[PDB]
């Protein structure tokens, strides 16, 4: 056939470039950093109402100060998880402190292309890493199955991605809230979605300094949904 | 470097065949005619020393060999396969049986260790079948005389007598007229003769021709007396003139 | 074309395609420049953005106190290598308590990068590198390709549309050479010599990334406002 | 067809498809020349000036094993460099074992079995250079030329890359007016104008000469660089021959 | 730890295990339950090293849990017996081998046999009518060797099982706290909890 | 390098089949039909061998039923080769099993290892499958009397009466037309040998083409005995049945 | 060692080894999980292709991996005992390092960490099975239904189908299950979950298998003439 | 159409990776002969040095393996070089395991047994060569010994090698139709090598100088190869008469 | 019998002020009765505000500030340049010491 780390004629790895459209077919997931906190925000997309919605895990906590968000083959994240978890940990065992975020990321993007013929093929999910340290403040990364991470103030992957980015470009601004920012992620999600969003089928979480990494109740977002209607129905 | 096939070179294909298996087959088609017969009272291997040039001393090419002193074999296919499983065959009658239970194994047990190196080759990574057809004639205590037959794909079978290679459908047609429950050896070696002559086109003598037999003990060949236990080998190689004296009376 | 499968095949003109794929993905890279005088070595990159909520790739991997590169192409493994550089140089040290020498280091380089050129399974480095330092001999400036050639230089530049300041060098060879204990001269040199490098964008604060070593500078990295001063 | 896709595949011919195209990466490359003098050899290699960019008589390409043995090589250049650390070791491996430094012979077979090796499987690419290597042991000089495949011979003269063929006549002429002998500043000086005729093949960029030499009464038998005076010397004599 | 005892009547299987814990100079419970219940009609009581003992009971119990689950399958007390011995036969060859003696009461529900199996450290088993590990034995053996007779109740078993705890009570140095009583027969395995 | 030459024995078809398991299925099609009967009171096994000749030792000779301990037995249906490498491996684990429990091996236990090792040659590992289907006949004190079958697949199942090898079809139907549930040892040897007679590709069914089992409780009181018929008894009962 | 990457990317994005296992569970036997108030059934479809079986010996469709929780599957017989076999053994590591017994969340997450490892292992193709996990958490009262499938995401169920014809079957659920109120008692749950095979079986003599999971391990498998019965009452009622 | 390129079976039974090594063989264009004395045993190769800046010296096919034992080669030096090396390796673990040295004909089966892995097992290439050692045997006497790809070999009363090998046998085998004896009658190797050049010159229908012919000569105890003198003084006898 | 460690002698002394630290040490470098040196330095600066000395076996001391030294090297080239905490520092000083449980530097460290 052909090598697995095989270079095609313009210079890019076969896989990785195969394993991006891999993250283009996965359900929405958007990220936003503030100065108040970073929000994480995903589609659960869920196959049949005989599914259980609630058991859809696409936000995950890494530690107190980071959290988590993937698009993608999901069931490849749960490896990538694990690291991340055991790298935030074992760093706090060997330097009595938290890991930076950029750290974190890093640790992560480390096991991207380590395959060949290691693992067999790259990962195909696409992470949103957002957290808070001391040095930097709050962050948020896009970790690829090429190992290469990118810093953003605000990032959308999965199918609507190219649509969602397109509106976070004019909406982000310095100076917005956290609260600005959870109804944005809302916004842009519903926008995007195929069906109709709801507290069930959408899921918010955020991060800040005082009380870390939290996914957010259904009850609670569901009146971020209610509060979202009223002002886009203001004007 | 490293062995970088570690996957099966021998496959199925859709119809079911082993295709390898089939072509190592075709190989022994070709390769020089061989054959058994079982006596009451021994048994007898013989082939045909194709030499492949005058120059060359055939004497110092054994295409029937000693695997164990009750043991021998003769084969048809390729020369250099036979003499490797020879090699791991002597051996392998001392690892897996001399060195555990002090004495020689019986034929169709030696048979069944040559059979599993030859299947293994038919599945392991990264190698071919053997090209060989191997004819086994052997004697021990409780079994008596016996013949078997190895193909490439490790399966064996017990022979009264058959023939193996270039002219083999001819030789088994040939044998089943004569072969009978009451041969004595010497009979037996007389239908080898007649039988092998007829797929030989040149010179038919004791120089072109390779025959040994699994018959009564030698103590003459054994090189030591004073256990009467030991009462030596029951494989013996027939001389160009043990031969040449029986194609006389031929 | 049927000679390009795999790193381990020569095409009937003997060329190896993999490895010429791989310089490929330098091209794509953006635009990165080194030179240096007598007395000072510089590193000037031009950083890449995602986009505009995105942050600026950063180019610029500091290896020793008196060594580091610039990457153009993939950038895991500039990484990946730079790493390998951080650790040789840091054998150095701690066996024989000295300093890496620059042209040394680039011989460990050449000879990582040719094993996966010649090798089954593997695949070449996807990445240039422009590796400054100061050691025992002065001021140096090389050239790393993942072919493995590797290449001692007065100045040079590697990337996207890297001819423009190439050219540029070329004709200042005789100037910049010459800038001997003004590390702000030189800097000004490498930001022209990136610049003509430069269609529709322009050097900005978050845009421009420069480090630079010397007699009696350590190799630091200079980004943010610090770069201001040099657009 | 498909015998020339991988390595260690012999076509209907009995060739190697692979190894042979090893060799046109190494007819690619530079110019680089071996001449066997009376009590030692010298080695002469053209590199082609890129750019003014390249700093002058910094990018070296003569390689020394041991202290008594210098190796040059004409195509890709990283290949040379891997064959020389394997040189350095099997080098080290007998000086260790043995005491004595390795004989000129015994380093040619070396490094000619671990060529070969790589024409063995299809795991392994063949080497992209024909290396011309040698120096003084205690049987006297020594001049050795390995190929792709492995193939090496013993020689009066040597000459490998684009400009092998202007050499190649250069060196015959030499071997024929000089049936006693060449001396070692002589060689040297040969060298320089050989690799100046040979440069008539690359004309297009101009290049830099360079030069080494093992000798027993010039360097002690220790491989060393023409460098400064005796550099200039030769290059004078090579500028007044090509006009 | 210290004394195990065991005794096979008629119908069942009696084991009294001490319930001390004793490290050093302290005794730092006296409550500690020496048996673990490998299936519900096999039941093995253990002495031997700190922490050894433990390790190797549970490790015991998980792989024959482990073998009910794959075959829905009780295994006969005799093969749960054996394939103890060998896991201790195995383990006194080790780099560094479990110091574990065990008993194995059990009652067979095909034979409708009660069963009492004595292994020690090195994998040395025997079936016996009633057994002892440590010191026990020394004073108990002789105690049996008189009143065991093989038809007698578990009521009868226990009266004679309460006869061996006195004269261990009397006649031992070491204050072992007194013993958990277990019996096992073709109900299962239950606890005497006044003894 | 070495990726051009490998078959790839471990994947799917784009229908979710495993090609090698299916070709290797094909191949036993054609191995002599073996037929297993499950009775109450005992087991018989059957089996076809082919296209023999008149000069082979048949005495001495074993290509389809091959005893794994007392208890066990196989009749094999394809590669005879690579049914002995398994076979021998099915010997050992029966061994192992009695040295750690001091109890003969349950039939089931048995099956389902040789029946794991079949599938881990389809998963992993990158070599061709065993070209073998395996009736297993065995006795044990759980379930008594067991048939069980395994194929290239690593794929078992239990069963009253089954075939393998050629004419499995016609032969099944004939087999699931006259066997009951009440039926006994001596009926099962009739139906065997009836069925084999009717699928056979050959002009006649007689003692030399034949090889014949049989475990039964038969055997002085509670135990049991495996009997492989001699060449003079499998010719007997053809002519006891009225085959020949 | 054999290291073929044998599970890749394809140019369209799509792994064709995982997604040809998948496949495989289209061609295995049906497989329905339904979850009560108080209990989770797990029905199983016996294809009648296969008569003169011995059914006590046969391998069963649902298997017990603790005494609380079961697993049934869909597609190929001889890799479930694999993942049924690892599942097993990590259930009994579980109790013995934790001390507790696993949660059904817990060995879903397993089974389908394992399935996932043998998507991007080289050398190895996945498995070309789904599952289906049932049961109780230890002294938990609220039934457990997950799905598992061989690329390895996994995900809790109301109820659930799996297999040959589950398309169909699905139709039902979708439209007959309620969340609001769900099968009440024992006899509910087992009803429902007959019914939705009788939708695909054929015959509803031995092609249908139920196992009941109540809370605190009490797990039984329904007997032919019980299924029989519902088969019986379900039909009489159709009429009309 | 990949079973002509590794070591696997032709749907005809047959290897053609083996068949093209055998091909490979004839690259060099070089002929050798072997003939077999009373007390010696001959080896005779043609000896060609196309380039002037070659030192000829070094150009040699014949091998020194052990003190006993030579052994010429007919194919490309390199594969020739790699069997050289092994050959002197075996010889000498031999001599150390067992106490002897080792017998031409058990060197010869050990690498015709090595050249049978390379045509079973498929990672590995066949050699390109044929490989004809020679020895005075301390058993069996004067001894020629052949191995070739296909991990056959053979024993030699004499034999020939190369492009034109078979105008080299007939004229060997029709002297041995005349003498009726399995080797020349003859007390000095000398004569010997007299005799084994002769009749390639005859063979072959070509006249050599010393420079064209390289000789190798095992007797008792030594192999040992004849300087371009030593050859020339052999010329000089055969033209003398 | 070879004994690998020594005894180098010395001795070292932290005082913690309020918005101060000192660490000091003697010069003295000895075995048994023999001087080795009068002036071998002990203290030594490892960077990030840091000063450490490992005394006892000097051999074992030189080892283990030598790994603690690239340890803060290391941090910078995996934390963005981040300043190591003496805390941080503490910690990790642990797990190098650690390390060796079952053939120990034989040194008494203090920062
Ligand atoms: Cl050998």
């Amino acid at each position: 056939d052909r090598g697995v780390s095989t270079f095609s004629p313009e210079g890019r790895l076969f896989q990785v470039e195969y394993s991006l459209e891999a993250i283009k077919l996965g359900s929405t997931a958007i990220g936003i950093a503030t100065k108040e906190g970073v929000v994480l925000g995903v589609e659960k997309r869920a196959t049949s109402p005989l599914l259980e919605s609630d058991s859809i895990e696409k936000i995950v906590e890494i530690d107190r100060h980071i959290g988590c968000a993937m698009s993608g083959l999901t069931a490849d994240a749960r490896s990538m998880i694990e690291h991340a978890r055991t790298a935030a940990v074992t760093h706090n065992l060997y330097y009595d402190e938290d890991i930076n975020v950029e750290s974190l990321t890093q640790s992560v993007c480390d096991l991207a292309l380590r395959f060949g013929e290691l693992m067999s093929r790259p990962f195909g999910v696409a992470l949103l890493i957002a957290g808070h340290d001391a040095d930097d403040g709050y962050q948020l990364f896009h970790a690829e199955p090429s190992g290469t991470f990118y810093r953003y103030n605000a990032k959308a992957i999965g199918s609507g991605s190219e649509g969602a980015q397109a509106e976070l470009l004019n909406e982000w601004h310095s100076s917005l809230t956290l609260k600005e920012a959870e109804l944005l992620v809302l916004k842009i999600l519903k926008q995007v979605m195929e069906e109709k969003l709801d507290e069930n089928n959408a899921q918010l979480s955020c991060i800040t300094k005082q009380d870390g990494f939290k996914i957010y109740d259904n009850e609670k977002t569901a009146e971020l949904i209610k509060e979202l209607k009223e002002k886009e129905a203001a004007e | 470097m490293t062995d970088r096939y570690s996957f099966s070179l021998t496959t199925f294909s859709p119809s079911g065949k082993l295709g390898q298996i089939d072509y190592a087959l075709t190989a022994v088609k070709q390769g020089v005619t061989s054959l058994g017969i079982k006596a009451t009272n021994g048994v007898v291997i013989a082939t045909e020393k194709k030499s492949s040039s005058p120059l060359a001393m055939s004497e110092t090419l054994s295409k029937v060999s000693l695997l164990t002193p009750d043991i021998g074999a003769v084969y048809s296919g390729m020369g250099p396969d036979y003499r490797v499983l020879v090699d791991k065959s002597r051996k392998v009658a001392h690892t897996s049986y001399k060195r555990i239970y002090g004495e020689y194994p019986p034929t169709k047990l030696l048979v069944s260790e040559v059979a599993k190196i030859m299947q293994e080759a038919t599945q392991s990574g990264g190698v071919r079948p053997f090209g060989v057809s191997l004819l086994i004639a052997g004697h021990d205590e409780f079994n008596g005389f016996s013949l078997y037959q190895v193909d490439p794909s490790g399966s064996y079978f017990p022979w009264k007598a058959t023939a193996i290679g270039k002219g083999s459908v001819a030789a088994k047609t040939f044998l089943e007229k004569r072969w009978n429950d009451e041969l004595e050896l010497e009979d037996a070696i007389h239908i080898a003769l007649l039988t092998l002559k007829e797929s030989v086109e040149g010179e038919f003598n004791g120089d072109t021709i390779e025959l040994a037999i699994i018959g009564d003990e030698n103590p003459d060949l054994l090189g030591y007396t004073g256990i009467p236990t030991d009462k030596g080998p029951r494989f013996r190689k027939l001389t160009s003139q043990e031969i040449n004296d029986r194609l006389e009376a031929l | 074309n049927n000679y390009d499968g795999d790193t381990v095949t020569f095409s009937p003109t003997g060329r190896l395609f993999q490895v010429e794929y791989a310089l490929e993905a330098i091209k794509q890279g953006s635009v990165t420049v080194g030179l240096r005088s007598n007395t000072h070595a510089v590193l000037v990159a031009l950083k890449r953005n995602a986009d505009e909520l995105s942050s600026y790739q950063k180019k610029i991997i500091k290896c020793d106190e008196h060594m580091g590169l610039s990457l153009a192409g993939l950038a895991p493994d500039a990484r990946v290598l730079s790493n390998y550089l951080r650790q040789q140089c840091n054998y150095s040290s701690l066996v024989f308590n000295r300093k890496l020498a620059v042209e040394r280091a680039g011989h460990l380089l050449c000879d990582k990068a040719q094993k996966n050129t010649q090798s089954y399974g593997g695949r070449p480095y996807g990445v240039g590198l422009l590796i400054i330092g100061y050691d025992k001999s002065g001021a140096h400036l090389l050239e790393f390709q993942p072919s493995g050639n590797v290449t001692e230089l007065y100045g040079t530049a590697i990337g996207a549309r890297s001819q423009g300041a190439k050219t540029y060098l070329e004709r200042t060879l005789d100037t910049f050479i010459k800038i001997d204990g003004n590390p702000d001269e030189l800097i000004k040199a490498g930001v022209e010599a990136i610049s003509q490098s430069l269609r529709d964008e322009s050097l900005t604060v978050d845009n421009l990334s420069i480090a630079i070593v010397g007699k009696d500078t350590p190799f630091t990295i200079y980004d943010g406002e610090a770069v201001a001063k040099y657009i | 067809t498909g015998y020339d896709l991988s390595n260690s595949v012999f076509s209907p011919d009995g060739r190697n498809f692979q190894v042979e195209y090893a060799v046109k990466a190494v007819e690619n490359g530079t110019t680089s020349i071996g001449i066997k003098c009376n009590d030692g050899v010298v080695f002469a290699v053209e590199k082609l000036i890129t750019s003014k960019l390249l700093v002058p008589q910094k990018n070296v390409k003569i390689q020394v094993v041991d202290r008594h043995i210098g190796c040059v090589y004409s195509g890709l250049i990283p290949d040379g460099r891997h064959l020389v650390n394997r040189g350095r070791e099997e080098a080290a491996s007998f000086k260790k074992l043995y005491k004595t430094p390795i004989p000129i012979p015994a380093f040619a077979d070396r490094l000619g079995q671990y060529v070969q090796a790589h024409t063995l499987y299809n795991s392994v690419r063949p080497f992209g250079v024909s290396t011309i290597f040698g120096g003084v042991d205690k049987n006297g000089a020594h001049l050795y030329m390995l190929e792709p495949s492995g193939s090496y011979w013993g020689y009066k003269g040597a000459a490998t890359g684009k400009g092998r063929q202007s050499a190649k006549a250069e060196l015959e002429k030499l071997v024929d007016h000089h049936p006693e002998g060449l001396s070692a500043r002589e060689a040297v000086k040969q060298a320089a104008k050989i690799i100046y005729l040979a440069h008539e093949d690359n004309k297009e960029k101009d290049f830099e000469l360079e030069i080494s030499w093992c000798s027993l009464s010039e360097t002690n038998g220790l491989h060393k660089f023409v460098k400064g005076d005796l550099l200039q010397e030769a290059i004078d004599f090579a500028q007044k021959e090509i006009n | 730890m210290d004394i195990i005892l065991g005794i096979r009547v008629q119908d069942s299987v009696i084991l009294a295990s001490s319930k001390a814990v004793t490290r050093g100079i302290s005794v730092l419970k006296d409550s500690d339950d020496k048996t673990r219940q490998l299936s519900p009609h096999t039941l093995m009581s253990f002495a031997g090293e700190a922490g050894d003992t433990v390790q190797f009971a549970e490790y015991i119990q998980a792989n024959i849990q482990l073998y009910s689950i794959r075959e829905d399958y009780e295994l006969s007390p005799q093969a749960v017996s054996s394939f103890v011995r060998q896991e201790l036969a195995k383990s006194i060859r080790s780099r560094r081998p479990y110091q574990v003696n065990v008993l194995i009461g059990g009652y067979d529900k095909k034979k409708n046999k009660p069963e009492l199996y004595q292994i020690d450290y090195l994998g040395t088993k025997v079936e016996l009518p009633y057994g002892a590990h440590g010191y026990s034995g020394f004073y108990t053996f002789s105690l049996l060797d008189h009143h065991y007779r093989p038809d007698m109740t578990t009521e009868e078993g226990l009266d004679l099982l309460k006869l061996c705890v006195q004269e261990l009570e009397k006649r031992m140095p070491m204050d072992f706290k007194g013993v958990i009583v277990k019996i096992v027969d073709k109900d299962g395995i239950r606890q005497v909890d006044d003894f | 390098g070495s990726r051009r030459y490998d078959s790839r024995t471990t994947i799917f078809s784009p229908e979710g089949r495993l090609y090698q398991v299916e070709y290797a299925l094909e191949s036993i099609s054609h191995a002599g039909t073996a037929i297993g009967i499950m009775a109450s009171d005992g087991i018989v096994l059957a089996a076809e061998r082919k296209v023999t000749s008149t000069l082979l030792e048949q005495d001495t000779s074993t290509e389809k039923l091959y005893k794994l301990n007392d208890k066990i037995a196989v009749a094999v249906a394809g590669l005879t080769a690579d049914a002995e490498i398994l076979i021998n491996t099915a010997r050992i684990h029966a061994q192992n099993y009695l040295k750690t429990y001091n109890e003969d091996i349950p039939v089931e236990i048995l099956v389902r290892r040789l029946s794991d090792i079949k599938q881990g040659y389809t998963q992993h590992g990158g070599l061709r499958p065993f070209g073998v289907s395996f009736i297993y006949a065995g006795y044990d004190d759980r379930y008594g009397y067991q048939l069980y079958t395994s194929n290239p697949s690593g794929n078992y199942t239990g069963w009253k009466a089954i075939s393998v090898g050629a004419n499995t079809s016609a032969a099944q139907t004939l087999l699931q037309m006259d066997y009951k549930d009440d039926m006994k040892v001596d009926d099962a040897i009739e139906l065997a040998l009836k069925t084999l007679s009717k699928t056979t590709d050959s002009s006649a069914l007689t003692y030399d083409r034949l090889e014949f089992a049989t475990i039964r409780k038969g055997a002085n009181d509670g135990e049991v005995y495996q009997k492989i018929f001699k060449p003079q008894e499998i010719k007997d009962i053809l002519v006891k049945t009225g085959i020949t | 060692g054999y290291d073929r990457a044998l599970s890749i990317f394809s140019p369209d994005g799509h792994i064709f080894q995982v997604e040809y296992a998948l496949e495989a569970v289209k061609r295995g036997t049906c497989a329905v999980g339904v979850k009560g108030k108080n209990c989770v059934v797990l029905g199983c479809e016996r294809r009648s292709t296969l008569k003169l079986q011995d059914t006590r010996i046969t391998p069963s469709k649902v298997s017990k991996i603790d005494s609380h929780v079961v697993l049934s599957f869909s597609g190929l017989n001889a890799d479930s005992r694999i993942l049924i076999e690892k599942a097993r053994v990590e259930a009994q590591s579980h109790r013995l390092t934790l001390e507790d017994p696993v949660t059904v969340e817990y060995l879903t997450r397993y089974v389908a960490g394992v399935q996932q490892r043998y998507t991007q292992s080289g050398g190895v193709r996945p498995f070309g099975v789904s599952t289906l996990i049932a049961g109780f958490d230890p002294r938990d009262d609220e039934p457990k239904l997950y799905q598992t499938e061989p690329s390895g995401i996994y995900s809790s169920w109301s109820a659930q189908t799996i297999g040959r014809n589950s398309k169909t079957v699905r139709e039902f659920l979708e439209k007959n299950y309620d969340r609001k109120e769900p099968p009440a008692t024992v006899e509910e749950c087992v009803k429902l979950t007959v019914r939705s095979l009788l939708e695909v079986v054929q015959t509803g003599a031995k092609n249908i298998e139920i196992t009941v999971v109540k809370p605190d391990s009490d797990i039984v498998a329904l007997s032919s003439e019980e299924i029989n019965q519902y088969v019986t009452q379900i039909e009489q009622e159709k009429q009309e | 159409g990949y079973d002509r390129h590794i070591t696997i079976f032709s749907p005809e039974g047959r290897l053609y990776q083996v068949e093209y090594a055998f091909k490979a063989t004839n690259q060099t264009n070089i002929n050798s002969l072997a003939v077999r004395g009373k007390d010696c045993t001959v080896v005779i190769s043609q000896k060609k040095v196309p380039d002037k800046l070659l030192d000829p010296t070094t150009v040699s096919y014949i091998f020194c393996i052990s003190r006993t034992i030579g052994m010429v080669v007919n194919g490309p030096i390199p594969d020739a070089r790699n069997a050289a090396l092994r050959a002197k390796a075996e010889a000498a673990e031999f001599r150390y395991k067992y106490g002897y040295d080792m017998p031409c004909d058990v060197l010869a089966k050990r690498m015709a047994n090595l050249s049978q892995i390379y045509t079973q097992r498929a990672y590995m290439r066949p050699l390109g060569v044929i490989l004809t050692f020679v020895s005075v045997d301390e058993e069996l006497g004067p001894s020629i010994y052949k191995t070739d790809p296909a991990g056959y070999y053979v024993g030699y009363k004499a034999t020939a090698t190369g492009p034109k090998q078979q105008e080299i046998t007939t004229n060997l085998e029709n002297h041995f139709k005349k003498s009726k004896i399995d080797h020349i009658n003859e007390e000095s190797w000398e004569k010997v090598v007299e005799f084994a050049i002769t009749h390639m010159i005859d063979a072959l229908g070509t006249e050599f100088s010393k420079n064209d012919l390289e000789v190798g000569v095992a007797t008792k105890d030594k192999f040992f190869t004849l300087s371009a003198e030593n050859i020339e003084e052999r010329l000089v006898a055969i033209a003398e008469q | 019998q070879f004994n690998p460690y020594g005894d180098n002698g010395g001795t070292i002394l932290g005082i913690a002020g309020e918005d101060f630290a000192v660490l000091a040490g003697d010069t003295r470098n000895i075995t048994d009765y023999s001087i080795n040196s009068r002036y071998e330095p002990k203290v030594f600066d490892c960077g990030d505000n840091i000063v450490m000395s490992a005394n006892g076996f000097a051999a074992d001391g030189d080892a283990l500030v030598k790994r603690f030294k690239n340890s803060v090297k290391w941090y910078h080239f995996d934390h963005n340049d981040k300043k190591l905490s003496i805390n941080s520092a503490a910690r990790n000083i642990q797990h190098l010491l650690y390390g060796k449980r079952f053939f120990p530097y034989y040194v008494h460290t203090i920062i």
